[PDB]
C-alpha cells in the first residue's frame, strides 16, 4: 500500500483542493447526454419533501 | 488616504501648506518621496495559483526527464530495432565474405527487414559490418 499523500506547501489552499500533481481527471469524450433523460415525468412525480443532507 | 491609485497632481494641492512639505527644499524630491510612499482570501488564492504553477513546472521537468530517458533507451539501444538488426545479420547472414550492400539487396526480400524500419541505413550498415567482422 503505497501511501499517496498530497503534501501541500502553505495553509493558503483549501483542504480539498485538486493539486496539479496527479494527472488529468479522465479526459473523457465518449460520454454524451446533451439531451434530457426520459424519466423526467417520473422524476417530476418523485419529490424530496424532507430537509437536505448536510446543508447546516 | 493614499493608495497606488492616488495622483501627486491631486495630493500636492492638499498638503502644500504644511511645514513638513515646505521642509523638503525641492519639488522633484517631494514627488519621489510621494512615489515611494505609494508603493486574506484573495492572497490565499494567489498563493494557490503560485503553488499550482510551481508544481506544474516541476512535473513538466520530471516528464521531460522521463521522456529523455525513454528516447535515450531507444537511441542508445528502439532497442528492439537494433536487436532485430543483429538477429537478421546472424540468421540471414553467416559468411563474413559477403558485403553490406549485397546482403541488404538479398535481405530486402525478407519480411524481417521491415522490423528494422526505425533505424537509419547508416546504423544498419554499421551493425551489418560489425556482425560480419565478428
Amino acid at each position: 500500500p503505497n501511501v499517496v499523500f498530497i503534501k501541500t506547501e502553505d495553509p493558503d489552499l483549501p483542504a480539498f483542493y485538486f493539486d496539479p500533481l496527479i494527472n488529468p481527471i479522465s479526459h473523457r469524450h465518449s460520454v454524451k447526454s446533451q439531451e434530457p433523460l426520459p424519466d423526467d415525468d417520473e422524476e417530476f412525480e418523485l419529490p424530496e419533501f424532507v430537509e437536505p443532507f448536510l446543508k447546516d | 488616504h493614499l493608495d497606488s491609485q492616488s495622483r501627486w497632481s491631486k495630493v500636492k494641492d492638499k498638503v502644500e501648506s504644511d511645514p513638513r512639505y515646505k521642509a523638503v527644499d525641492s519639488s522633484s524630491m517631494r514627488e519621489d518621496l510621494f512615489k515611494q510612499y505609494i508603493e486574506e482570501k484573495e492572497l490565499e488564492r494567489q498563493a494557490r495559483i503560485e503553488a499550482s504553477l510551481r508544481e506544474r513546472e516541476r512535473e513538466v521537468q520530471k516528464a521531460r526527464s522521463e521522456q529523455t530517458k525513454e528516447i535515450d533507451r531507444e537511441r542508445e539501444q528502439r532497442e528492439e530495432a537494433i536487436q532485430n538488426f543483429k538477429a537478421l545479420l546472424s540468421d540471414m547472414v553467416r559468411s563474413s565474405d559477403v558485403s553490406w550492400s549485397d546482403t541488404r539487396r538479398t535481405l530486402r526480400k525478407d519480411h524481417r527487414w521491415e522490423s528494422g524500419s526505425l533505424l537509419e541505413r547508416e546504423e544498419k550498415e554499421k551493425l551489418f559490418n560489425e556482425h560480419i567482422e565478428a
